[PDB]
């Protein structure tokens, strides 16, 4: 507790989405109104962790990588269609 | 890479043997004294010396810009993703040659230098309009087709193949062909054929995908399309269905029509107008042939107009051979009972009722084929016909 | 001394800090908030907010230079 008073005394902590990565340990990333940036990765981070369409932890400064943040839900997989037990009058014909 | 380049005498010359002689033993002994680099003094002060120094000397945070103009040679205009456009100067570490106006690059924080460049992507329209790959049949799907597949091969094929007989000349070779016939005639089919049997791109298009609600597009559609394809490698076009929608100017009207007018015209000079496409095969696919544009029709841009004859008894013993070969046959079945009996029903109808059998015997999952199976397809097509 | 301890932590708000919006925490006390300036963040917060309070976009406050949700 009373550390904490110029610890949240910081700021930097950006937020990114990668839309792919390419050689030389780098990504090209978007910002949210921004444009896209080719940039470095972290140290104790993974290329092959990179996966497109994610977000991470930006730096500042340097916009140097952090931590890849997690996606909120797979949109489609929340949207995932039913499959529901599959158990009508004037259709019998087409049947 | 552009190592030398005569190719003057086109044969077995001495004078050629002497010329790759003579580069073969400069290649040798280029790479015997550089091969007496790494013998006297191997040493790698020039991959990470320079490539660090400069991944140092330029930054991170690569900002994406994008080009606007050129000037000179160091200093152009670019501009931010918002519009801030600066007058900034390129190293020379990025492909000057690579380098047109409407690209995205690299640039830097403090000055905005231009770093480097990045590599475009593959647009949709390719994706779109370009059959990928080799879609359907080979050579073994012809009905029947000689003189026409010898047309179109000595016209595109024999060409591209052994370009040994229009370069003794000087002679260049046919640009235009009109495919036209009855319907049904497989005019898809040989398209399709080239396209499977082919070793340059291909191109699919349709015409009645030609029409915008937005106003004049179209000849947009046009020149993007001969873009592509010219810019994209040896481009074989393909258009079919140009009939029923360039067919002339049949009572200069306005309101749309008009507009269709314009877009066949920019079809017309932008099919050839000015400094000759070159590398850019055009194939064209009609059902009717009268009702065209003659200066579509003159020399320059169509030079082969060929017929789509329908045989009578011949071929159709193998088109209905073909549509029957992956099929069971029992032995009720002879199919003279209808190839012996009429003389110009299309290769589509052999298909149809090669197919209607596939509806009839497992419509009430019989056994594999009866004679009445080919009588009542071949009745039903009939009335497909006749209907 | 922690009940010192919390007061000491308040002089981070002294009232002009932003408004801004909650919008979802990644793990335990770091969050991700999109302020009223356009654009969005990656920050951490204080441990003395209530984890009752948050749910669907809260309006929240955060550091002019920091830009933590206090
Ligand atoms: N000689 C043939 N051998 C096999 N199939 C044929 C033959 N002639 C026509 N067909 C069938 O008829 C169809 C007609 O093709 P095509 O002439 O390209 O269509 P359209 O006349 O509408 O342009 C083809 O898809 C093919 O399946």
């Amino acid at each position: 507790l009373r550390e904490e008073l110029q610890l949240l005394q910081e700021q930097g902590s950006y937020v990114g989405e990668v839309v792919r990565a390419m050689d030389k340990k780098k990504v090209l990333v978007k910002v949210h109104p921004e444009g896209k940036f080719v940039v470095d990765v972290d140290k104790n981070i993974d290329i092959n962790d990179v996966t497109p369409n994610c977000r991470v932890a930006l730096r500042n400064d340097s916009y140097t990588l952090h931590k890849i943040l997690p996606n909120k839900v797979d949109p489609l997989v929340s949207l995932m269609m039913v499959e529901k037990v599959p158990d009508i009058g004037g259709l019998d014909k087409q049947i | 890479a552009s190592k030398l380049p005569l190719v003057t005498p086109h044969t077995q010359c001495r004078l050629k043997l002497l010329k790759l002689e003579r580069i073969k033993d400069y290649l040798l002994m280029e790479e015997e004294f550089i091969r007496n680099q790494e013998q006297m003094k191997p040493l790698e002060e020039k991959q990470e010396e320079e490539r660090s120094k400069v991944d140092d000397l330029r930054g991170t945070p690569m900002s994406v810009g994008t080009l606007e103009e050129i000037i000179d040679d160091n200093h152009a205009i670019v501009s931010t993703s918002v519009g801030s456009e600066h007058y900034v100067s390129i190293l020379s570490f990025v492909d000057k040659d690579l380098l047109e106006p409407g690209c995205s690059v690299l640039l830097n924080h403090k000055v905005h230098a231009v770093i480097g460049v990045l590599m475009d992507d593959t647009d949709p329209l390719v994706t779109v309009m370009k059959v990928e790959k080799a879609p359907q049949e080979t050579y073994a799907d012809i009905g029947g087709l000689d003189n026409q597949i010898q047309e179109i091969k000595e016209s595109v094929e024999l060409p591209l193949t052994h370009p040994e007989y229009y370069e003794e000349m000087g002679i260049k070779p046919p640009k235009g062909v009109i495919l036209y016939g009855p319907p049904g005639t497989g005019k898809t089919l040989l398209a399709k054929a080239v396209a499977n049997q082919t070793s340059a791109t291909f191109l699919r298009v349709v015409g009645s995908e030609l029409i915008q609600k937005y106003l004049g597009d179209g000849p947009k559609l046009v020149r993007e399309l001969f873009r592509v394809a010219e810019e994209h490698a040896p481009s074989i076009v393909f258009i079919d269905e140009i009939d029923a929608i360039g067919t002339k100017r049949y009572d200069s009207n306005s309101g749309g029509e008009r507009e269709i007018q314009r877009t066949m015209l920019e079809l017309l000079n932008q099919l050839d107008g000015f400094d000759s496409r070159g590398d850019v095969k055009v194939i064209m696919a009609t059902n009717r042939i009268e009702t065209l544009d003659p200066a579509l029709i003159r020399p320059g841009r169509i030079d082969r107009k060929i017929e789509f004859p329908l045989p009578d008894e011949k071929t159709k013993k193998r088109i209905f051979q073909i549509h029957t070969s992956r099929m069971t046959l029992a032995d009720d079945v002879t199919l003279d009972d209808l190839i012996m009996a009429k003389d110009d029903l299309s290769g589509a109808d052999i298909k149809a009722i090669c197919t209607e059998a596939g509806l009839m015997a497992l419509r009430e999952r019989r056994m594999k084929v009866t004679n009445e199976d080919f009588k009542k397809s071949k009745e039903n097509v009939l009335y497909k016909k006749q209907e | 001394e922690f009940l010192h301890a919390q007061e000491e932590v308040k002089r981070i708000q002294s009232i002009p800090l932003v408004i801004g919006q909650f919008l979802e925490a990644v793990d335990q006390n770091t969050a991700i908030v999109g302020s009223t300036t356009g654009s969005n963040y990656y920050v951490r917060i204080l441990s003395t907010i209530d984890r009752e309070l948050l749910k669907p976009n809260a309006s929240v406050a955060l550091h002019k230079h920091s830009n933590a949700l206090v």
